[PDB]
């Protein structure tokens, strides 16, 4: 916010001039093209640096960033060269510009991506003036060590007004994916949405931990596109780093690569699907160990079963849910039964409402492990976090630090949750989680101290009524 | 769900909705319908007033066992008017297969087109055979070479055909020749897994303890012998006739239909399996079936050395890494071909 | 009680769902007559009370409010409605239960019932257990020992109801006795226009963007969401002393009055309060100090008296969300008397409403204290 | 709702199977084609009636409905002939079908309309199956004396979920356009939206009153299209009956045809336009008599000035506004000054909130006339109308009948509004409308009846406190 918040407001000024999604596609494509052009120029000229470049023609040298970054921008079709000939008829060469990095067939393409900026548009001069105004406004963004994509995070958060995460909660669940395990890999994600929650660890651990790039899967088409450009902005290696499109309930991939070592997710809620079910998806590799499916109104735990399928021998897992999936009838009860069949479900931690964007409900996080001791431990958490006005809170680094301290070695802290037993949870009907908050503020008093006070009230009261009777002289 | 060549392929089921199946009859342009013989028979015996009974109907069948092989066809004759019924099989019936049933050419008709195994072997799709009998024991040489099907059916016992010296020398033969025939002559060799199928459960109950104790003795001979992880599975039973002459009678999924001398024996073997492999499947009506599936998956990756078999893994199971089969059983026309198909894949 | 036994609840309790209602008709004004009774405040207006299949709410059932709450309890008073969310609780047995006994017994346990937090139904869970019961000397004197303690709770509940009733009648008679007196004044008290009484100060609001201007500080902020009191001494918000660099406010003295101009009026009565500390207020209300020819409490009671027609003077001001104009508020004339007709009449009337009002030397100072000792004696009576 | 409400629910069933607008275009085109085909068959065969028709080829006879209804459907390209060959490859002949009535060059075309049903669509078989399923589902609508378009009114009301009218309010303002004036014409409309409010009078007065067809103008393109088909469904003559596309603030037409005799409208609110203004639109024929323009945040009364421009010597006018345009600064004050310059503004009538689709504000209607007496009369109206659950109310035919009785001859009814004077409105700052609601329910009481009751409260209270003190034995 030091030199930032002004530029956040500049992006808010650039937000014109129609409904947000339509021009927003062109805005994201513009900043995307600008960042790829600047990164490519930074690679090719870190040392003689040239604003304008040449037709040097050496293909053999050209193919080496086409193996390294996988894409030549072009000889002269960079942004900074194109920024000289702005307002020049015509503008549709940008379509042909998208032909250039989309060659990329060698090797492991990750292309076939940039089909966002279509043409509507009603005349060609409308297209020229509008796209040139967008390029001019995006050129004036004084950004240039080179933190760029947080304004992109702002602009992608400025919609559904989808619901992704308030980003300190993502930092929290990242710290749940902790700790001390330099062990390939991280991180798979079912229903990733944005790459926001898929960012914090390796961005914090750029050379601290060294495992592999990121894998995942996401439902929507345009959300898939913004997710790939989101993960592409943050200066992340080309190595295997991707997400494939599809649904985990319909196209669960990749089984063969691999049993994963850490996962986080934000599954959407009440996501009713085909019932119950017409194919043999009872008899797959992951729902047959449960015993029953996840039907329409209770379509949540299919994601957590798909999550616990793709897990290592040691590496923990962390997902989010809302505490309304509590017992939810006998189907979800026996789902919970197979969950508590072992110490699969390790810990659960509640989180106070809202701490989201107008949802307005509370949530909870489930941390799972095939790394046992074993007893169940329902370390749920109420207040305090502020919630509503600006973000809010957001959020109390000492509070999450001390809840990690609680999560470290199994304390039993009253005015807060504590450990329970397996005998306790079979004494429950596998409830999530009534136990074990205690405090109620039912505070005692004193008989005599109350009653002589009440006698003082009377000694005031009767003489004041007498004085009112004096004042009844009319 | 493997029919997803077309997208979407209208691969509809009721499961088990005869009201849903007649709704799919009433629904249009799901122009392929897949159904069981049991669902079709339930539809015919439960409902006899369908509009389909005077309509142009095509039928294709596959994998015919002998429960409703004629009776559902009698309902097909009775409660229909216009059908074109065709068959896919690997099971001819006509000359000497069943001897007491309506044959394939009398069920269906012309042998419209055939693709025999021979030129498929010639075109490198499956591999060749080397079928040898182990004339190795002059004690039971007459009984092994005996061909009296009446006495081999009836006088099969636990001593004239399952003798502890006989079983012991079978075990010694196979443990001597395992690492030779699985190409494990070298330490860094690749290797292959093997199966051993028989015709009686009490044989297998002898075999598991037999292999275990003789591997204990072989490891105690010189403290050098590498043992072999040997697993086994079966439930129940040779329940019906179920087939022609001669195939495997299919095992049903009743867990403890046999005695606990067989059932809890299997349970203790699975407890030792859990103790070695850290698994969770009990022998109930749920963990046994997915236990079978899990054992099927982890026998495929050459992490199980030897598989003792009563009656499973013979028709629908595939193993691309399995070269060598061992038989102590007497077989017939093409159930034996289905047994031999469990190795020959390239 | 000689022999005490705890017993489960649903053993002696008949639970039933509501008889089906369609009570969402086109007008249910006060001219109608049914008591529509819901949670929180248990009263909405009339409706035609017969032939709708109404449950008619017989002699002594109890109810529970509700899904996501299960805490709110109301005695079915006489014969009333089936208002839109209710779940009916009574008992099978008559000669043991007398379920206003267990109405009183149900609010004894706020143990779980201090937790409305998760989206949840609780019907089976409270429907299990427990409650203490004077079994096994039933059916001899089991209800006969209850008549003592249910008489105690009935006298206490009667106390609470009548104290609310006399508070209501007290404010009613008091407002009726205010402006019979002190008004139509003759002869002849000066019709002084408002704002010719003292230079009053407008308002102002700092933005919440600068956390420096907002997070700390000891200047009492005043907002009309925090109004609705009388004689405000402090509020929810304390704002930064640095923030007066660009607050666009004025720090006012500690003997002031204030009055809203937004969104409670345009409908209803406009509040006002004796603000006793130096403070500031927002965009959406006005602060007034008078000037020295007066006694300030007299101005307060004058404005609180004439509120119901100075709202009438500039009421509509458009169909917007906002309210009363500045000028017609400013240009009202009040009778401003001589000083002896300030201090005496404000002494009597101030003594009156300081008898009525919160907190110290007040009727609610009786009300909630008797509520507290009520619940204390309830919890005191119910162990073994 | 007798045999109707089932078919309303059938239309709700047909509402599948994607986002509503996209398939809704095809739905409206399908029912439109069906109704034109049935009306054309009803014209050509009212007496030998044939389901299937012939290639009778007689063009000279063909051109006579091409003068009368202006459109031959075709020889054999009617719906009922096309309903025989359903599911037949291919489906795009419907495009060529839209070539047939679009010939229509003689005379006064009213064509160039049916470009709604485009193709998306991803394969040709997708197009065939989808459009054939839509035609099959629209064929099963058992409607067939022949009231058709109220389900069309339902389907067009089922969106923005734009805001048009709850139709009894349109019937009300129609009764404001009353009375007793068989005088050409009716009715012009600026910013018409749908033809819903442009329907009630002549549909009630099919041969009762006989003046002319309807004129109007509307902003949006697709709203213009649905408006033309809306007005075309209700069996209305071809004569001059039309709306042109454009904006009244930019293309005010038609000046030359004519000074109108009755107008109603629903102008949208807060409709900020070009400022203030760059052309000479002060010096037009209609805003120069005012004295000042209508700027951006106060962009409402440009519509009412444009309304009062197009008015006869006698015929009244009625428009809707919201009462927040009250004084709105000195610009709108002097606009109000030129409005009250005469008895231009005759009456104003308020209408209680909401009585709309989640707006949620109150409204008011302004009835204007160059037919004077003259004094101003602010007959505003509060409660009662129910509002929210189903429609609601909707709405109390005796209540609008008696408000027409009040509007008839100038009564002065308390607990309700009444007449005022010109001296009263110059005593106001031209306010709209504070005067003249009176009732406040400030009800008197009795001193003695209250105080002896309070004494009874005390005589209960003190002895009950004594009994509590008895109960303090612990």
């Amino acid at each position: 916010a030091e030199l930032h918040r002004q530029i956040w407001q500049i992006a808010n000024d650039v937000r014109g001039s129609v409904d947000g999604w339509d021009f927003k596609q062109y805005v994201l494509g513009a900043l995307f093209y600008r960042f790829i052009s600047e990164n490519f120029s930074s690679y090719i000229e870190a040392g003689t640096d040239d604003i304008k470049d040449d037709a040097i023609k050496t293909k053999g040298y050209f193919i080496y960033p086409s193996q390294l970054f996988c894409n030549v921008a072009a000889k002269a079709n960079t942004n900074d060269r194109l920024n000289a000939d702005l307002n020049s008829i015509f503008v549709a060469i940008e379509s042909s510009a998208y032909g250039y990095p989309s060659e990329a067939d060698i090797k492991g393409l990750f292309a076939d991506f940039d089909t966002t900026s279509n043409r509507l548009g009603n005349t060609v001069k409308d297209k020229n003036a509008r796209l040139a105004a967008v390029l001019k406004g995006v050129e004036g963004l004084k950004l240039g060590i080179d933190l760029f994509g947080d304004a992109y995070e702002f602009l992608i958060s400025n919609y559904a007004a989808e619901f992704f995460t308030p980003q300190h909660v993502s930092k929290l669940i990242a710290q749940l994916a902790m700790h001390g395990q330099t062990h390939v890999n991280k991180i798979y994600d079912p229903a990733a949405g944005s790459g926001s929650l898929l960012l914090q660890a390796k961005k914090q651990f750029d050379n601290h931990i060294i495992e592999e790039g990121f894998f995942g899967q996401e439902i929507n088409h345009t959300t898939y596109n913004l997710a790939r450009m989101n993960m592409f902005l943050h200066n992340i290696n080309y190595d295997k780093f991707d997400i494939k499109l599809g649904n985990t309930l319909t196209e669960p991939h990749f089984r063969d690569e691999k049993p994963f070592d850490a996962i986080v997710s934000n599954p959407p809620y009440s996501v009713k699907w085909i019932g119950s079910d017409d194919p043999t998806l009872i008899n797959d590799e992951r729902f047959a160990p449960a015993g029953v499916l996840a039907p329409k109104s209770k379509a949540d735990f299919a994601f957590v079963l798909h999550a616990l399928n793709y897990l290592s021998a040691k590496g923990r897992a962390a997902i989010v849910c809302f505490p309304g999936i509590f017992y939810r009838g006998g189907a979800e009860q026996k789902i919970r039964q197979y969950l508590v069949d072992n110490n699969y479900v390790e810990t659960v931690i509640s989180l106070a409402p809202n701490l989201f964007f107008g949802t307005t409900i509370a949530v909870n996080i489930l941390v799972l492990s095939k790394h046992k001791t074993d007893t169940n431990v329902q370390f749920i958490d109420a207040s305090e976090l502020f919630k509503k006005e600006t973000n809010n809170n957001i959020l109390t680094d000492a509070h999450i630090e001390q809840i990690m301290q609680v999560f470290a070695s199994k304390e039993d802290v009253a005015h807060l949750a504590k450990s329970v037993a397996f005998e306790t949870v079979v004494a429950n009907d596998y409830n999530l989680s009534v136990s074990s908050y205690v405090e109620a503020k039912d505070n005692r008093e004193i008989i005599d101290i109350a009653e002589l006070n009440a006698e003082l009230k009377t000694t005031v009261s009767k003489i004041d009524q007498l004085r009112k009777d004096i004042d009844a002289i009319v | 769900m493997k029919e997803y060549q077309r997208f979407s392929p209208d691969s509809v089921n009721g499961s088990e909705n005869t009201a849903g199946l007649k709704r799919n009859l009433d629904k249009d342009d799901n122009k392929i319908i897949v159904t069981t013989i049991q669902k079709l028979n339930n539809l015919m015996k439960a409902e006899s007033d369908l509009p389909v009974y005077n309509q142009q109907v095509v039928f294709i069948f596959d994998e015919c066992h002998r429960s409703q092989f004629g009776e559902a066809q009698k309902n097909l004759k009775k409660k229909f008017k216009r059908y074109y019924q065709f068959g896919f099989t690997g099971t001819p019936i006509f000359p000497e297969n069943a001897l007491g049933s309506e044959t394939t050419a009398s069920v269906f008709g012309r042998e419209l087109h055939s693709y025999v195994i021979t030129d498929a072997i010639r075109d490198e799709k499956v591999l060749k055979f080397k079928v040898d009998y182990n004339d190795v024991r002059p004690q039971f040489k007459s009984l092994e070479t005996e061909t009296d099907e009446k006495k081999l059916s009836a006088a099969e016992n636990q001593q004239a055909f399952l003798h502890p010296m006989r079983i012991q020398e079978i075990t010694q033969y196979i443990l001597n020749n395992f690492r030779q025939k699985t190409h494990r002559t070298f330490p860094g060799s690749k290797g292959f897994n093997a199966m051993l199928a028989v015709s009686s459960v009490d044989a297998a109950k002898a075999y598991y303890a037999t292999f275990k104790r003789l591997q204990e003795e072989a490891a105690n001979k010189s403290a050098t012998y590498k043992p072999l992880r040997i697993a086994t599975i079966f439930s129940f039973a040779a329940n019906e006739e179920q087939n022609a002459i001669g195939e495997i009678s299919d095992e049903t999924f009743d867990t403890s239909a046999m005695d606990s001398s067989a059932k809890e024996f299997l349970d203790a073997a699975i407890r030792e399996y859990n103790s070695h492999f850290k698994t969770n499947f009990s022998t109930d009506s749920n963990g046994f079936q997915n236990y079978y599936r899990d054992l099927a998956q982890r026998v495929k990756n050459q992490d199980i050395d030897l598989l003792i078999v009563v009656g499973m893994f013979l028709t629908g199971f595939d193993a691309p890494t399995l070269n060598t089969l061992f038989v102590d059983k007497n077989l017939r026309y093409h159930g034996l071909m289905q047994a031999f198909s469990r190795t020959n894949r390239i | 009680g000689v022999e005490v036994e705890w017993l489960p609840l649903g053993e002696i309790t008949k639970y039933e769902q509501p008889t089906k209602y369609l009570v969402k008709a086109k007008d249910y004004h006060d001219t109608y007559t049914i008591p529509v009774l819901t949670a929180g405040k248990t009263f909405i207006l009339g409706y035609t009370n017969e032939t709708h299949g109404i449950y008619q709410a017989s002699k002594a059932p109890v109810i529970i409010f509700d899904d996501f709450t299960t805490a709110n309890k109301w005695v079915d008073f006489d014969f009333k409605a089936k208002s839109s969310a209710m779940k009916m609780v009574t008992s099978c047995d008559d000669n043991k239960t007398l379920l206003k006994y267990v109405y009183y017994w149900l609010n004894t346990l706020p143990s779980e019932f201090a937790e409305g937090d998760h989206k949840r139904q609780w019907i089976s869970n409270y429907s299990q257990k427990k409650i203490p019961i004077p079994c096994p000397d039933n059916p001899e004197k089991s209800l006969a020992i209850q008549s003592e303690i249910v008489r105690i709770l009935d006298k206490f509940t009667a106390l609470t109801a009548e104290l609310t009733a006399e508070l209501n009648m007290r404010k009613k008679q008091y407002n009726y006795y205010r402006d019979q007196l002190l008004s139509f004044k003759e002869g002849e008290v000066e019709w002084k226009t408002l704002g010719e009484i003292g230079k009053w100060y407008g308002g102002g609001t700092p933005s919440k963007n600068k956390i420096e201007f907002w997070e700390n500080g000891s200047i009492p902020w005043i907002s009309p969401k925090d109004m609705g009191r009388t004689l405000v001494d402090s509020s929810e918000d304390y704002i930064t002393e640095e923030a007066v660099l660009h607050s666009s406010t004025k720090l006012i003295p500690a003997n002031s009055i204030a009055i809203v101009v937004r969104s409670s009026i345009l409908d209803k009565v406009l509040p006002s309060a004796l603000i006793k500390v130096p403070a500031t207020l927002n965009q959406d209300m006005k602060a007034v100090i008078p000037h020295e020819n007066i006694l300030v409490k007299y101005i307060y009671h004058m404005i609180g008296s004439r509120g119901s027609d100075i709202l009438r003077a500039a009421k509509k001001t458009g169909g917007s969300v906002a309210s009363i104009d500045s000028k017609k508020l400013f240009s009202f004339k009040i009778p401003v008397p001589n000083i002896n007709e300030q201090q005496r009449i404000v002494e009597i009337l101030d003594k009156f409403d300081t008898l009525t009002n919160s907190i110290t030397e007040g009727l609610p100072r009786e009300i909630e204290l008797r509520q507290k000792q009520y619940e204390y004696y309830r919890d005191l009576l119910f162990s073994f």
